[PDB]
């Protein structure tokens, strides 16, 4: 994500005279200068956004340069990757008969490290550009780097899914809590307005789980996507609405919720039910309403991200019909 | 020598703070410097 | 990047498995030295751990031989082996737990009120052979030290005879909870289990440079002989051949911590050792020494200092627009005349130049720094042995000796008080300070006025 | 995928520690030790790897302090799972406590709080809860969570200390007019009045001043002319010190041109006339260098040319070239790579290749560029030098060389003779390495060769001793290159490799000791000597080699004849040490 | 007599000049002259004789843990290897008498964390 | 039953302090520089002269220590003394902050 | 003073003259040793008048 | 000071091995330094010692400088004075 933080630093002055002149300015410069574009403390630093504490021009004690040091309390806009997150734009750029290392053009810097075992990565081209989805591990951060090391792999879309036991409901903060995740949901959806829709429903059709021949126009007067297949006589529920009431607590979150994979997933919809009507090989997950709000929230946020990579990147047919054998091993295992 | 490297080893700890006190890094050593806060190299010789 | 810090405290612990493990940079595997005219790369000298030379590079931190404090290494025992330095630490905690079930013996509750330095040694002293342990039922045997070595132990149930391997001292150290060692006093830190490493710490190449080597080499070899797989369990028989080879190993490393006190703790104590010769005393640079001389023209609080010892000694004056001026015939004299310098440092360079192979400059630039040649009125630093009193090292004013067959450090003969000095055959010691804030402190404070 | 091992990777956290029994049928083994409790409720710890049957399993409910998490975002440098399970436990979150709860009932008590299942299918349960439980401390979601409530919780505490925390009138008279003395005293010392209540900086100062008398004598004025006074000649030796020192500078220039125009023969005789004259350093040389030794106009050319260089000096301090802050940006060490195109920008620069002798000079101003070791040196830098190969190469830049015998201080570096600047240093060799790479195999090679000695000839005395120590020097290394036969039968061909090497070299060295075999003339072609001594170290090895039924003739032969290539190529040709 | 440089032959283990006039080394400032200067309260002297000019160095010591760290300004290497994602690498100025004398004791199985100095902000 | 080590314990890395600046009217310290602090002062100016020279004395000395040196005593100096009096358990930093352009200089000149 | 040289092309073993004071080479020889090999011996002569500080 | 120092404890304290263990416990640097550091050493890590430093023998033990005279009391920026003063 792009989120903010604050970081604790010790910095040299090397001429305390002329940097005491102005110190907020000489501050900011000298931050930007060593920690912008490196990753550091579990984190990628992006931006300084200011300084929140800082300390004396205190002068160096043990050794007689005369040199100065500040203790620098600064907040700073940092990016911090998951795992399970997807990255619509990884350049490949080392296909060796050893590993895999790709490059992401997005504003998380990260290389990703395909291990070239599986029929889908092991037959590409350098210089391709594909989506790769990130494994179930911690994105490494080593510090003072220009780029976080993650492993990855190329998105196949699953065919599984998760049940959620939900008995004990929301309060009043922790859904106001979640009203940043809704806000989150409703720029990205702006974002995707904001586009045309021809390259919206190719790519989320491609990537639905099942094979959509047939065309829909699906509308809900706040978001816009291809219709897929649905589950019997179930109806699903839009979750941003169904947040914004349980806000309003005119409505019960208690009970089975799930994301099949037969459903629109960048949709703001999933399913909600009384007793578990769904044919899962996994067991239901007992829990609170705010992990699975939470989760459910952090994945269409990831696939939200996920479609306007791919439309940002991909402007022309060029680009589409340049990378279409990624695209075929796609349709390949799709039911 | 062996009994000034003992008496300097056992002694160096002492440092005058800023309240004129003798102490070990927070342990009062002295009230007062001397009892009168004052330096050697600045006693007169006076008669009462 | 790197931010100045100062050391507030230090805390000390027992290094076990784990810190060797993380701490360690390198895993040591092969006995061989050297592969060329480079160290072999698992071996003791490999370069990962540091450098000495300036044929190489240390491998870890990229930097030469000045640079680089060396990275420690990990070798990786086929058999466990006892710590040299805590041997009779592993013997109190034989006499308290149970050796079957873990649990301990003596009643916890009794050494309640006791302060947790002294709860495990008073309960230890007292007398545990033959105890009934509570949980598993078991008789306790008693602890006895081998009387021919610092770290065999044996144990005896009522003449039944046990010798007490380290991998059976670590079995029986597992199995003790950390409730166990709290209410004995001991910290968290302090378990038992780390008293067994199976994992030593090949200490950094810049603690060996060029016999320690020696000893890490015969270690590392008769380690190779035990067998990798090598399983040990109370009441065991065990051939004798492995038997002699872990005595070995175990001495090996003890002579190698502390032997007889070559070992790595022999190097701190002694008035030579570690502590009082590297640490609270020191070998510098720019200083001068010669026999002290009478001279009733000089003033108290100046020396007479020789010419010849002027110039080998130089100060250090950064050049800016106020004083470039002044040191600009200090820079045109060089090495050919007095006053001179013999040596320049720039900013735009970061190096240092000398005098004879530069010449091709009308004046110097900003911000150099220029090592010009002992004046007189330069303050310097006069110290006699043994200094007892505070005036024993005193700032007087240079007044340089013209004459080129003088070599004393002549002085006003009532300046002799200051250090306890006379004219018999003494020799005293004279630095000059070169940097500006010692400067400044010389003039200011350490003045015999 | 069965139960035991799921259980089995339970086990690894300090949670949940194990409830043991012996009649129950599971069974698990630990990876570590394991502090375990037991029915009857005794507390025991278990070893690695033990087997241990499993009553139940209880996850432990610590409760930390929310100043734990506090810490942890000062330091803010801690995984986002590891911040969920302290604020779960800090009562900060809500996470832990929901995914558990799976009780069956309070069946067993002790001392801290927790989640007790003691069943077959509860445990399952608590084992898919406990998996859940960090899987989502490890997803996506916990970690936007987490991460932000932190950066909140330190922001408001900034807030707490940022936002909701945060006189003398008039002296005496007496000191009135002492306060105007320093007043006026101000412009003429080096005193500036302060207006503090208790009148002590006005007393220090008075005091350093040297003249107190001010607070009960009113005679100011005597110590005000006398401050001036003071100050006038201050002013006055300042003055006359600067005109005397830039009078030196300026004789010194024009006698630094002096020897570098007209040699140092002339300069040092009038160097040695004004010596004996009192007028050093002063412009009267130019008169002595008009009538002396030449005219007046070649003294008139040194002053133009002083004047020029002056000139071209201040023309080279006006200079402000780009190509100068790039010279900076080189001389900052700074990431190898970036130099290396930094020193790439400013090559394209350079006028005449300038290989060596001079300087590098700027196409774009016309001053100077680069030295040629500077460039050497950063290539070498970026070009993982070490230290020694980086001194030894630098030598064709070397300073002054024995046209200056010392200047009387011993130096231990190097410089470079085209500006001076140090180019390393060397005080002594590190002769390390003589230590290169078992008293057995050693043994056995010097025993061996000293066997060998009872077949060759050689045509003076030798130190049979010397001979197979040496031997052992060139042999082991070797060896161990390539304690069983075969190690053995590698000793003894590379024993008599070594030989035929001694005998090729002594044929082919004349100086050489004369080295043959008993019954073999010296000239005797190579070959006859090869044949020799493959049929001896057959019928002598006859018992190794029949030890090893993989070793044929020809194997022998090839070995044989590859020992002697790599002793030639690694140790060339060797000699044994008139009357 | 005697007087050498600046600079010169070099102990190989503890970094500082040799022993005398023989090996062409420094002085001795030893134990009782490190007493005088601080009962003198010369502190930057001591500096420039026991450190400028004896073996003073850096010693970047890491804040999350306490062991010491590796730091590259040039060929950037910023790393620890206790904590390796955490690293909070602060520089102390030492001498590698003290460097090597923390090493020897960590090579006994003795553990040496050390602690740096909190940072200290204004409240404002 | 006190239990395995956990998170919570075991930090190593100190807490960050908050520089408590004591008021001036409630300063106990003596409004008189020590012979230390004046020989600190003067050496730190010095050198940072040596690095920058920008200085606004408006006499002209040709050495570091000269101008540190008068610059203390006219009272122009760019420096301040931070006496350290207590570090307080909870974090707080107890300090007295003092102008050496209104304290009595012990140096004689 | 004394010219020696180790074959590896060749290192540089020489024995430098560091004292201040100028000698003479009063006697140069090249006997041999208990263990029957060339050793150098030089004798260096000073002219040492009564000067300050004997 | 030496009776102050020898009597701090409400006990006649020595100038040993013994007194400095007890006016000073938990500084194992300048214990360390006096006598035997072999002994002290392997009591401070069995003990968990924590040293902070203070006093000689400890900053120099770890190679820094006391905090003694010049540097007891540290030096900080004149950042107000500067601005309205000097340039950049
Ligand atoms: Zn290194
Ligand atoms: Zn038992
Ligand atoms: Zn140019
Ligand atoms: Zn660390």
């Amino acid at each position: 994500m792009i989120d903010q933080k604050i970081f604790e630093t010790t910095l040299n002055i090397d001429d305390p005279t002329n940097f005491c002149t102005n110190v907020e300015a000489h501050l900011l410069k000298e931050l930007e200068n060593i920690y912008v574009g490196k990753c550091f403390k579990n984190s990628f630093i992006l931006n300084i956004t200011g300084v929140i504490q800082r300390s004396p021009c205190f002068i160096m004690r043990t050794n007689n340069s005369g040199r100065g040091y500040m203790h620098v309390r600064f907040s700073a806009v940092v990016s911090y990757l998951n795992a399970f997150d997807l990255i619509a734009a990884v350049k490949i750029i080392k296909n060796d008969s050893n590993i895999i290392l790709g490059e992401s053009l997005l504003t998380e810097p990260v290389t990703i490290v395909i291990p070239s075992s599986e029929s889908q990565n092991n037959v590409a081209e350098v210089g391709q550009i594909v989506p790769v989805q990130l494994a179930n591990s911690s994105v490494y951060y080593i510090p003072g780097r220009q780029q976080a090391s993650a492993t990855g792999s190329i998105f196949i879309p699953k065919h599984t899914f998760s049940v959620y036991h939900v008995q004990e409901e929301l309060t009043q903060e922790q859904a106001l809590n979640l009203t940043k995740l809704v806000n989150i949901i409703e720029m990205l959806l702006e974002s995707r307005s904001k586009k045309d829709f021809k390259q919206i429903c190719f790519f989320e059709k491609l990537y639905y789980t099942y094979s959509i021949s047939s065309d829909e126009i699906l509308d809900l007067k706040i978001w816009k996507g291809p219709k897929g297949k649905e589950m019997s006589r179930l109806k699903p529920c839009n979750v941003l609405s169904f947040l914004y009431d349980a806000l309003k607590n005119k409505n019960s979150s208690l009970g089975f919720w799930a994301r099949p994979p037969n459903l629109l997933k960048s949709s703001p919809l999933a399913y909600q039910q009384d007793q578990n009507s769904f044919n899962a090989t996994e067991l239901p997950i007992i829990c609170s309403a705010e992990v699975m709000f939470v989760t459910l929230l952090k994945e269409i946020i990831n696939y939200l991200q996920f479609i306007n990579d791919l439309c940002d990147t991909f402007n022309n047919e060029q680009l589409i019909k340049r990378h279409e054998n990624i695209w075929m091993l796609i349709e390949q295992r799709k039911i | 020598g062996y009994a000034n490297r003992k008496a300097i080893f056992g002694l160096q700890s002492c440092i005058v703070d800023y309240y004129r006190r003798v102490s070990i890094d927070t342990r009062l050593v002295q009230q007062l410097y001397g009892e009168d806060g004052l330096d050697a190299r600045q006693l007169e010789t006076v008669r009462f | 990047e790197a931010g100045y810090a100062e050391i507030a405290a230090v805390q000390f612990n027992i290094a076990g498995d784990n810190d060797h493990k993380r701490q360690g940079v390198m895993e040591v595997t092969i006995s061989n030295l050297f592969e060329g005219t480079l160290p072999a790369e698992g071996g003791i000298y490999d370069a990962r751990m540091g450098t000495t030379d300036h044929h190489y590079k240390c491998i870890t931190c990229s930097h030469q031989r000045k640079q680089c404090m060396g990275h420690p290494g990990i070798l990786q025992m086929h058999a466990p082996v006892l710590q040299p330095l805590f041997i009779a630490e592993i013997r109190r905690w034989l006499r308290v737990i149970c050796l079957n079930c873990g649990a301990p013996i003596v009643d916890l509750k009794r050494y309640e009120h006791l302060i947790r330095p002294k709860r495990l040694i008073e309960a230890a002293s007292s007398q545990t052979e033959g105890k009934q342990c509570y949980v598993c039922k078991a008789v306790h045997p008693k602890i006895v030290k081998d009387s021919e070595d610092y770290f065999t132990f044996w144990a005896d149930q009522q003449g039944k005879i046990d010798k007490l391997y380290p991998q059976i001292i670590r079995e029986i150290f597992s199995r003790v909870t950390y409730d166990t060692v709290v209410k004995l006093g001991r910290s968290k830190n302090s378990h038992p289990e780390k008293l067994v490493l199976k994992a030593i710490q090949i200490p950094p190449i810049s603690i060996r440079p060029g016999d320690i080597n020696n000893v890490i080499q015969y270690l590392v070899r008769k380690n190779l002989l035990i067998p990798k797989d090598l399983q040990i369990v109370r009441g065991q028989k065990i051939p004798l051949n492995i038997d002699r080879n872990l005595q070995t190993i175990q001495q090996l490393y003890y002579n190698f911590l502390l032997d007889s006190v070559p070992s790595i703790m022999r190097r701190l104590p002694r008035k030579e050792g570690r502590i009082r010769k590297s640490l609270l005393g020191s070998q510098v640079w720019s200083i001068s020494r010669s026999t002290i001389c009478g001279n009733s023209d000089l003033h108290l609080d100046e020396v007479g200092y020789p010419i010849s010892f002027a110039r080998t000694l130089q100060v250090a004056e950064t050049v800016q627009h106020y004083n470039i001026n002044r040191l600009m015939p200090y820079f045109l004299n060089g090495k050919r005349q007095y006053p001179g310098c013999s040596r320049v440092y720039k900013q735009i360079t970061q190096s240092v130049h000398d005098i004879e192979g530069l010449k091709q400059d009308f004046r110097l630039e900003v911000g150099d720094i220029l090592y010009r040649d002992v004046v007189t009125g330069d303050v310097a630093f006069f110290n006699r042995q043994p200094s007892l009193e505070r005036s024993s090292i005193g700032v007087h004013r240079i007044v340089v000796l013209e004459n080129p067959k003088i070599s004393t450090f002549q002085m006003n003969v009532s300046a002799c008080a200051w250090y306890n000095a006379d004219f018999d055959g003494d020799q005293m010691n004279l630095w000059v300070p070169w940097s500006v804030m010692s400067r400044v402190e010389a003039e200011l404070l350490c003045s015999v006025r | 995928p069965i139960e035991a091992y799921i259980r089995q990777l339970l086990v690894d956290p300090d949670v949940v520690p194990i409830v043991s029994e012996k009649k129950k049928e599971l069974r698990v083994r630990p990876s570590t030790r394991k502090e375990i409790f037991l029915i009857n409720g005794t507390h025991l710890a278990v070893p690695a790897e033990a087997p241990i049957e499993i009553y139940g399993l209880k996850l432990r409910l610590k409760t930390f302090s929310p100043q734990c998490f506090m810490r942890m975002a000062e330091i803010g440098s801690f995984s986002p799972e590891t911040l969920g399970y302290v604020a779960s436990g800090a009562n900060l979150t809500n996470f832990i406590r929901v995914f558990m709860k799976c009780v069956d009932q309070e069946t067993w008590k002790k001392n801290g709080e927790g989640v007790v299942v003691t069943t077959k299918e509860n445990i399952i349960q608590f084992t898919h809860q406990y998996i859940e439980l960090y899987k989502f401390l490890r997803s996506g979601g916990h970690s936007w969570l987490i991460n932000r409530l932190a950066e909140e919780m330190v922001h408001r505490k900034l807030d707490r200390e940022d936002q909701g925390s945060h006189e003398e009138i008039e002296p005496e008279e007496n000191i009135k007019r002492v306060i105007f003395f320093l007043k006026e005293l101000s412009t003429m010392y080096s005193v500036s009045p302060v207006f503090t209540s208790g009148y002590m900086p006005l007393l220090y100062d008075l005091y350093r001043a040297g003249y107190l008398e001010v607070l009960w004598n009113p005679v100011e004025q005597k110590f005000l002319q006398h401050a001036e006074q003071r100050e006038k000649e201050q002013m006055i030796l300042q003055q006359v010190d600067m005109k005397l020192t830039e009078v030196i500078t300026q004789a010194r220039q024009y006698f630094k041109i002096m020897e570098e125009k007209i040699g140092r023969v002339q300069s040092d005789a009038i160097r040695e006339i004004l010596t004996m004259e009192g007028k050093v350093d002063d412009p009267n040389s130019i008169l002595q260098e008009v009538i002396k030794a030449c005219g007046k106009q070649e003294a008139e050319l040194i002053t133009t040319e002083y004047l020029n260089i002056k000139k071209q000096w201040e023309l080279q301090e006006k200079n402000a070239c780009a190509h100068l802050k790039l010279v900076k940006q080189l001389r900052s060490g700074l990431q190898y790579a970036e130099l290396l195109k930094v020193l790439e920008s400013i090559r394209v620069l350079y006028k005449e290749k300038n290989n060596t002798t001079n300087w590098n000079l700027c196409k774009a101003c016309g001053f100077k560029l680069l030295c040629p070791h500077v460039d050497m040196l950063i290539q070498l830098q970026a070009a993982e030098a070490s230290y020694d190969t980086m001194r030894t190469k630098l030598m064709k830049f070397s300073g002054i060389n024995k046209e200056k015998e010392n200047n009387q201080g011993l130096i231990y570096s190097y410089f470079c003779k085209i500006c001076g600047e140090e180019l390393a240093h060397f005080i002594q060799e590190d002769r390390t390495a003589d230590v290169g790479i078992n008293s057995k195999l050693r043994v056995f090679i010097w025993q061996e060769t000293m066997k060998a000695c009872t077949f060759i000839h050689f045509g003076k005395l030798v130190d049979v001793k010397q001979f197979a120590n040496i031997a052992v020097n060139v042999c082991l290394p070797l060896v161990y290159s390539i304690y069983d036969p075969l190690t053995q039968l590698y000793a003894v061909i590379y024993i008599y490799a070594y030989i035929l090497n001694l005998i090729y070299s002594s044929q082919k060295n004349k100086e050489f000791l004369t080295i043959t075999i008993h019954g073999m003339k010296a000239d005797s072609s190579l070959n006859a000597y090869v044949t020799f001594l493959l049929e001896k170290m057959m019928q002598q090895y006859s018992g190794i080699i029949n030890q090893l039924s993989e070793i044929t003739d020809q194997w022998i032969a090839n070995n044989f004849r590859e020992a002697f290539k790599k002793i030639i190529h690694q140790n060339g040709l060797q000699g044994l040490s008139d009357d | 007599r005697y007087a050498v440089a600046s600079y010169g032959p070099t102990d190989a283990l503890t970094g500082q000049p040799l022993d005398g006039k023989r090996s062409h080394g420094g002085l001795r400032l030893g134990e009782m002259e490190h007493w005088v200067l601080t009962a003198q309260g010369a502190m930057q002297t001591i500096i420039e004789k026991s450190h400028d000019d004896s073996d003073g160095c850096i010693s970047y010591i890491c804040r999350n843990c306490g062991e010491p760290a590796i730091y590259n300004a040039s060929h950037p290497i910023y790393k620890c290897m206790n904590c390796d994602v955490q690293a909070d690498i602060g520089m102390v100025d030492s001498r590698r008498s003290s460097i090597v004398f923390q090493h020897e004791m960590r090579a006994a199985n003795v553990n040496i964390t050390s602690v740096l100095s909190p940072r200290v902000f204004q409240p404002a | 039953i006190v239990e395995s080590p956990s998170i919570c314990e075991g930090f190593v890395q100190a807490s960050s302090q908050t520089l408590v600046i004591i008021p001036d009217n409630e300063r106990i310290t003596s409004n008189v520089l020590t012979t230390f602090e004046a020989t600190r002062l003067v050496a730190v100016r010095a050198q940072q002269l040596a690095i920058n020279g920008s200085t606004m004395l408006k006499k002209k000395y040709s050495s570091p220590i000269d101008i540190a040196k008068q610059e203390l005593f006219n009272r122009k100096i760019p420096l301040l003394v931070m006496r350290c009096i207590k570090v307080t358990p909870e974090g707080q930093k107890i300090v007295e902050i003092w102008n050496p352009r209104e304290m009595g200089i012990p140096l004689l000149d | 003073i004394i010219g020696k040289v180790a074959k590896i092309k060749y290192i540089d073993r020489s024995v430098m003259y560091g004292f201040d004071e100028p000698a003479v080479v009063d006697a140069v020889m090249r006997p041999h040793g208990p263990n029957d090999e060339i050793f150098g011996l030089m004798r260096l002569r000073y002219e040492r008048n009564l000067n300050i500080g004997d | 000071m030496y009776a102050d120092l020898m009597t701090r404890t409400g006990q006649v304290t020595s100038l040993e091995k013994a007194g400095l263990n007890a006016r000073e416990p938990s500084n194992v640097l300048l214990r360390m330094a006096l006598s035997s550091p072999v002994q002290v050493l392997t009591d401070a890590a069995v003990d968990s010692a924590v040293n902070p430093i203070y006093g000689i023998a400890a900053p120099t033990l770890m190679g820094s400088v006391p905090r003694i005279g010049t540097m007891y009391s540290d030096i900080i920026m004149d950042e107000k004075y500067i601005t309205e003063n000097y340039k950049s």
